[PDB]
């Protein structure tokens, strides 16, 4: 008690501070696929 | 407070999407409207002015570009919530006091009850080398010094310090009452009117005198707790700049599009 | 208050702006359908500039749901602020009539019959025997408040079991052997004491 | 307008499924109260 | 969901290194920068 403690002794959770997380860049890659599933199906029937 | 904190190339992916949405809005039209419709359309649904109607796939697509408007919205004002609602000096307990700095240097004023004890303790040692080689005449140049931003903290008397952060906008009483004494009256030893005075003490105790003087010369006087915006300010700035621009466009666009018609 | 004026002079700007668009969509009343557009969007060339302000008008909505949150979230209130009330001073002049008592005999007693024998007169008829008494009697209700030592108020206040058991504000305390060669020993040590603080240590 | 328009305009901008359009006062006291359902949304949100 | 991913993205904390289970000390020169670490000379753990 007499020595030790500084900072990060009293650390409070340094999480980010806007945001990058991945998301829409997996769920762009379904949408165009998407397409890529329809319009194929060129109804030459 | 602030202008947008949210890394511009972010906006600027926003733009670019905004225009990847316009550019598969008309480009599946085709598949069963093609010069000005579905640029409001995606002005209309990613503005959220309308979210509802006006082949399948394409609008499937569209609608899941609606849902993704609608999470960007709910993931922005949840920002806007955390990074206004979301996230000093207490006392000789403090390192700052503990370990003094030289970026953390205090004072009182010499030849006063105040340096007595901090020169009776014996762990004050390392404040001794701040707290008498830095020290002042008077407490208004320690106010000063607070008001000229000198030196961050001070160790007064309560009241008068209370009253003064009570008076302006540069102080804060903090930490505990340090050494807990009474204010009593310097009165000699063979001074036979220690007895009546002590018992008009004691009268001002039970009669509130005391108290009297509280209402007289202590309670009077308070500050704000910060309780039309810059934000606000710069939006206003904004768009006004927008408008501004948007129709002295307005007049040239639609003149050469008139003439074009006109042919 | 200054952000309505401001919300008052940005409408008329953009109202005189959809006038004269309406006046130059002209090669459908901006007395009617604009005004309540406006309307619709604070809560066809220009219509999606119009939805930009809209997206606006959404993120000055985030703005003061997040002001709201700061608002109502950073009330703490209390109900009597002391001998100043005519709470404890007329008791029966507010229904219904207030619970106050003391042990008998003690300080405060005397210096309330040295302030008021009717404040008095209302006390005999709930005072008590001991500590507990007290700790019934707020946490059954039997008695609204309490006047003592206040520092004995102080430690069972925090002692008490959730402490929604609120005493006389925040600390604001009212009533602010002859001949011993003991007493400069005594006053000295306690000095001493007062100076070493073990005296905090002991709180 | 006095069978079931009102009901279902009342449904439509107090749901708000529709905020826009559908004498003069009475729709200044409509969108008055459009802004205290923006309000107690905001609120409970 | 508001609330929900106030929840996630408040209640985030990371660390890049394990230790010496990491390639960064063992083959520092097979990633780009190549590590920096030193140490005070004749110690123990240099021993170790």
């Amino acid at each position: 008690t007499l020595w030790l403690t500084g900072i990060c002794h009293n650390e409070k959770n340094e999480v980010m501070s806007i945001d990058n997380m991945a998301g829409v860049f997996y769920m762009l890659a379904a949408a165009m696929a998407l397409s890529l599933i329809t319009f194929i199906w060129e109804h030459l029937f | 407070s602030f202008m947008q904190p949210f890394q511009s190339t972010l906006w600027l992916l926003v733009g670019l999407s905004v225009h990847v949405v316009a550019v598969m809005l008309y480009l599946l039209d085709r598949f069963s409207l093609t010069l000005s419709s579905a640029m409001w359309f995606s002005w209309r649904v990613l503005l959220n002015s309308g979210i509802g109607e006006g082949s399948f796939s394409a609008r499937i697509l569209g609608m899941v570009w609606a849902g993704f408007a609608m999470i960007i919205v709910a993931s922005y004002t949840a920002n806007l919530a955390a990074f206004l609602v979301l996230d000093r000096i207490t006392g000789i307990n403090d390192p700052r006091l503990r370990n003094p700095s030289d970026k953390f240097i205090y004072a009182t004023v010499k030849q006063s009850s105040v340096d007595i004890y901090f020169r009776r303790q014996v762990e004050l040692s390392t404040m001794y080398r701040h707290m008498e080689k830095h020290n002042y005449e008077s407490a208004a140049e320690a106010i000063q010094a607070v008001r000229d931003n000198k030196l961050h903290a001070f160790i007064w008397d309560s009241a008068v310090l209370e009253f003064e952060a009570s008076q302006k906008c540069d102080l804060v009483t903090t930490g505990e009452l340090f050494f807990r004494s009474g204010f009593g009256i310097g009165m000699r030893k063979d001074s036979p009117w220690k007895q009546n005075v002590s018992l008009s003490i004691l009268k001002s105790h039970e009669n509130g005198f005391m108290e009297d003087l509280d209402k007289t010369w202590v309670r009077y006087q308070e500050c704000d707790s910060r309780s039309t915006f810059e934000n606000m300010a710069g939006v206003f700035m904004l768009v006004a700049g927008g408008i501004v621009a948007g129709i002295f466009l307005i007049f040239i666009e639609i003149a050469y599009k008139r003439h074009k018609d006109a042919r | 208050a200054s952000v309505w004026v401001m919300m008052f002079v940005m409408l008329l700007i953009v109202s005189a702006i959809a006038v004269f668009v309406f006046e130059y969509f002209s090669p459908s009343f901006t007395i009617g359908k604009a005004i309540w557009l406006l309307w619709g969007l604070v809560f066809t060339t220009s219509k999606i500039m119009v939805s930009v302000w809209a997206f606006f008008a959404v993120i000055f909505l985030a703005s003061y749901t997040a002001n709201l949150a700061a608002f109502m979230i950073q009330r703490f209130v209390d109900q009597v602020t002391g001998l100043s009330d005519k709470k404890f001073q007329r008791p029966h002049d507010y229904s219904p009539p207030f619970r106050f008592g003391t042990v008998p005999n003690g300080s405060t007693e005397r210096n309330i019959r040295n302030n008021y024998p009717y404040m008095h007169q209302y006390m005999t008829k709930f005072n008590q025997k001991g500590v507990e008494d007290a700790l019934v009697s707020l946490k059954t209700g039997k008695l609204d408040a309490f006047i003592y030592d206040a520092a004995v108020l102080n430690y069972k206040a925090g002692r008490d079991e959730g402490c929604k058991l609120v005493t006389i504000g925040s600390g604001y305390i009212f009533a602010t052997q002859k001949g011993s060669p003991w007493k400069r020993q005594i006053d000295l040590a306690l000095l001493q004491f007062v100076g070493d603080g073990e005296m905090e240590e002991l709180e």
